[PDB]
């Protein structure tokens, strides 16, 4: 039964030759870009100096640029809902990251190419182009997410045909059970100042990863 | 398909699907708005955060419950909060999905047939049906026999139940939860010089209840403890780096379950409320309602909270007769376990709400069927 | 087998695991066959790319992934 | 499963019982399929009533015994041992499976009711009814007089007569193959 299973990476295998005409390759692209810039702070990836980073703020703003353009094409045949004012405020936001990460490249590259690379020489130059991107990417997982709801939620409606919506040609996985009872540790006498749980956030590539394919 | 089991309380929510053994979406249940002015542009779009991500950003957000003492109060607000289980939490499509719900004992009529009204009208679901949340306790526990003491984030309550039947002359309805508790803490707290005034800051409190309060097996012997010493001393951390100090008041919020005078309330304490719920039950069940004694809740996990209703109970019953305490280490979710039970249970698949006799009987069929 | 019992789900969800987990290796094994090809056809590029991006992002999720059991 | 509280069984630990619970459960759902046939062909009386009345109760028990035991297995991994290192947590498990007992000890002998007194009826033909398989014992005859012992001088308090509960194993010992 091994054999006629190789279909499930045929249809998943297949969602990589559209260049940039669906939003969750789109968006998966910005987040393989962002890791590798997340993992230039530690110097292990394939950027090996500041202008990889420009250039990498460069792709991602103009994929940025793309994003918003498919989100609000989108968003405009969907009927005014609750559904709809989230996506706005997403997209507005994709928009203020997207021209941050431009103008600071820009000043970052004529600031090398003027002071020479010793004056941008430590990392902490780096540090506000890594953060918009990080922002960009929350803000693009946020606005893939109402936009696959708000598609699901309208999808009989008028206009919505000749659309490649995410509802159509995706599906997502069902959450994860929760642990019934929170686990047990010998914290108590290894520690003795309680503190609050600091709070999971959601890392980009879970929140990708679980949409399917058929 | 699958049958979605949503059990909602005051302070947090459950959810997921019948036949499953734990809930797929558990947050808190608070909407909250900013407050505060916004300059940069794009960012202030949004005006409403529920859930999680509302908890996350307590800093510029107005907290508010919807749900309070177990009675719905904000219908908006309420409305946010289902939405956003069934498409952003467990991402299902309402319409082939039924549902249930949970509701506390002695509550008012029209908390259950305007949720019953939006679930058919506005989410269109295919049946529903409203059950009890102390019943659904025992479902959970593998019994047909006992008396449940459930205490959740707004009310507490007693349902004695004698082979599968309820005696509903019997039930008890106590206003008086861990939310009240939060509360009389942070005025207790005053005393050393800490205050917290804001809504954001009362999660805060919250938070040092659960990770830093217990049950005193006897009151008046751990308060001459307490003075004499320095051993019962222990330090939490703020989020901003400070560090308080509790003392006594470890012990001294926990005990208004069993005095509630600290607070001013005239009514007795959860020790001796139950066993006027027994004694009001005929004598021949007395002897199996004394054994079988079933707590459920978040209210219901201090440390030594088991022991020390055992003992008051020991000191009101007959010395000839045993008295047993039930405390699974699952009991925060036990109404929900009890759900899906209930649910995906085979015989119950006859007297769900179908749509078509909400469409006969309107929102009044809810009482005749769903008791 | 009178109601819906958890422990087939549990199955269910292991299998499906198991299934995901082999799938992957599966594609490893794809893209050394197809790159160690000194030959190279027209319709054999587009497959390749599609393939070392499939198992680029499989990779990072799985990195991702195994960060979380540590504190 | 009864035996495992005094620690003298096959059963060792509380991972025994689990597995041990699901066996009986799954057993369960069987019974309810054998005793429905019976009830489906016998024309509508008071027997069929009352075989009826326990069908319900055993789809219940059967199912808390498959939901309940998932959750204790859950406990088990997340905590460890020691959350359910005290028993408590096993009489959970044991309480509903001597409770599906009674009622399967009850449908049994109301299942056979019927197959007796309707045996020649229409409608039992291809069966495997116990009135072609099993005969019951006569009752013991009753004591005439409850014999007095010298204990009761010992006690000043005169308690009520306790209440004899049927033992499944006694219950089901009067059935005799023909
Ligand atoms: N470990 C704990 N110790 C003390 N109090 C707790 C603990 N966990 C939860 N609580 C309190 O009990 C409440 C539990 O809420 P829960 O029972 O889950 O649903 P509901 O909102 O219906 O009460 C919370 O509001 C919390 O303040
Ligand atoms: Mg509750």
């Amino acid at each position: 039964s091994f054999q006629e299973e190789k279909s499930k990476l045929d249809a998943e295998v297949s969602k990589w030759d559209d260049s940039g005409n669906d939003i969750i390759v789109l968006a998966k692209q910005m987040c393989m870009i962002m890791m590798e810039m997340t993992d230039f702070t530690r110097g292990k990836g394939p950027l090996k100096n500041t202008s990889d980073v420009i250039s990498a703020a460069k792709k991602i703003a103009e994929a940025g640029s793309r994003m918003d353009k498919l989100g609000r094409t989108i968003a405009d045949h969907c009927p005014d809902s609750a559904c709809k004012q989230d996506l706005l405020a997403y997209l507005q936001r994709i928009a203020l990251y997207c021209h941050q990460l431009n103008i600071c490249s820009k000043v970052k590259a004529e600031v090398q190419n003027l002071g020479g690379e010793l004056v941008v020489s430590g990392v902490d130059s780096a540090m506000s182009l890594i953060q918009a991107a990080k922002n960009l990417m929350n803000a693009v997982v946020q606005t893939v997410k109402a936009s696959y709801v708000a598609s699901t939620k309208y999808q009989k409606s008028q206009g919505m045909a000749s659309l490649n919506l995410p509802a159509v040609s995706w599906k997502m996985k069902a959450p994860e059970k929760k642990p019934l009872v929170k686990r047990e540790k010998q914290d108590e006498t290894q520690t003795k100042i309680k503190r609050a749980s600091q709070k999971k956030h959601v890392n980009p590539v879970q929140a990708l990863s679980e949409f399917k394919a058929m | 398909t699958t049958a979605l089991v949503c059990d909602n309380g005051s302070g947090l929510v459950k959810a997921g699907f019948a036949g499953d053994d734990a809930p797929r979406a558990v947050f808190p249940s608070i909407v909250g708005r900013p407050r505060h002015q916004g300059v940069m542009v794009g960012m202030g779009q949004k005006d409403s955060y529920v859930g999680d991500e509302a908890q996350s950003k307590r800093g510029i957000l107005t907290l508010k419950y919807p749900i309070e003492h177990g009675i719905i109060t904000n219908w908006d607000d309420m409305e946010k909060i289902w939405h956003h289980t069934f498409y952003n939490e467990l991402r299902v499509a309402p319409e082939e999905h039924p549902t249930l719900l949970t509701e506390a004992p002695l509550n008012p009529k029209a908390n259950r047939e305007k949720m019953t009204q939006i679930m058919f009208e506005t989410f269109n679901v295919p049946a529903m049906y409203v059950a009890i949340q102390a019943v659904l306790s025992l479902y959970a526990s593998g019994r047909t026999t006992g008396i449940v003491l459930d205490s959740g984030d707004g009310v507490t309550h007693n349902v004695p139940i004698y082979e599968g039947y309820a005696l509903p002359h019997a039930i008890m309805r106590l206003d008086l939860a861990g939310r009240d508790l939060t509360d009389y803490l942070m005025k207790i707290l005053t005393e050393r010089g800490y205050s917290f005034v804001t809504t954001a800051e009362r999660e805060i409190v919250r938070d040092i209840k659960e990770k830093l309060c217990y049950v005193a097996l006897d009151f008046e012997n751990e308060m001459a403890t307490a003075a004499s010493s320095s051993s019962l001393e222990k330090s939490y951390e703020l989020p901003d780096g400070q560090v308080i100090t509790i003392g006594n008041e470890r012990f001294r919020c926990p005990e208004t379950l069993f005095q509630p005078s600290f607070i001013g309330m005239e009514s007795a304490g959860i020790h001796e409320t139950t066993y006027n719920s027994i004694m009001k039950c005929d004598i021949d069940i007395r002897k199996d309602l004394y054994a079988n004694n079933v707590m459920s809740g978040g209210t219901t996990m201090y440390p030594g909270i088991a022991d020390r209703m055992q003992k008051e109970i020991t000191a009101l019953a007959p010395s000839t007769m045993k008295i047993k305490i039930i405390a699974p280490p699952e009991r925060k979710y036990s109404v929900w376990i009890g759900g899906s039970i209930l649910a995906s249970l085979s015989t119950f698949q006859q007297m769900w709400i179908t749509k078509q006799e909400y469409d006969e009987a309107g929102p009044s069929i809810v009482h005749r069927k769903c008791f | 087998s009178l109601s819906p019992d958890p422990w087939k789900r549990d199955a269910r969800e292991k299998l499906e695991k198991q299934q995901q987990m082999h799938i992957v290796d599966m594609l490893s094994k794809e893209i050394h066959e197809l790159q160690n090809k000194v030959d190279r056809t027209a319709e054999e590029s587009d497959r390749l790319r599609k393939l070392m991006l499939e198992w680029q992002f499989q990779k990072r999720l799985q990195e991702s992934k195994q960060k979380d059991e540590d504190d």
